[PDB]
Order: structure tokens, then C-alpha cells, then sequence
């Protein structure tokens, strides 16, 4: 909680999606993103049921 | 005359009417103010001859 943001490699777009109209500015921050896990059985393991 | 319209700083673009030119047209007339004579040519060198 106390960290600074650290920005990342993942790039989020800022996308200035403005319109027609003249007095509005219509932001967008997009971002597409995958977790491809390799070899799920070594990249994930779960241990489901824990009591909290 | 063009009629403007209201909206509020953000509010939709909808269109108004607009300025109508109309097209007017007059014509030079097909009728003459004509006034025309047959003055005899007996009294040209008449009037000519004996004219005080």
C-alpha cells in the first residue's frame, strides 16, 4: 500500500476518442492482456479449500 | 432569417432551420411604351416649304 506505482511493461492505451462534438473530450484507457500460463502443471498449482 | 437554436456546453448537436434565399426574378416586359406616327410625307416638305 505504501509503494510507489512502479509503472510497468504493460502498456495501457490513452485513447482520445473525442467526438463530433465540440465541447466534450471522451477519454478512453484501454487495455488488452493475456495470461498465457506454460505448462499449466508447473505454472499453477491450487490448494482449494482453506478455511479463510 | 436563419433561426438559431440552444443547447447546453454539453449538450447534443441537433440542427436548426437556415437562411432561405429565394430566388426573385423580374423581366424587362414584353410590351413596349410604343408611340408611333405616319406622318405623310406630303407634309414633311409641305411644313418644310411653308412652315412659320
Amino acid at each position: 500500500t505504501g509503494d510507489t506505482p512502479s509503472e510497468s511493461t504493460l502498456w495501457v492505451r490513452l485513447a482520445d476518442v473525442s467526438d463530433e462534438h465540440p465541447d466534450l473530450l471522451k477519454f478512453e484507457l484501454s487495455v488488452a492482456l493475456q495470461l498465457v500460463a506454460f505448462d499449466l502443471i508447473d505454472s499453477i498449482s491450487v490448494i482449494r479449500d482453506i478455511t479463510q | 432569417q436563419g433561426v438559431v437554436g440552444g443547447r447546453t456546453r454539453t449538450g447534443a448537436l441537433a440542427n436548426d432551420t437556415q437562411g432561405t434565399i429565394k430566388g426573385a426574378s423580374l423581366s424587362v416586359p414584353d410590351y413596349y411604351i410604343k408611340h408611333q406616327f405616319d406622318v405623310g410625307k406630303d407634309e414633311i416638305v409641305n411644313s418644310d416649304a411653308t412652315g412659320k
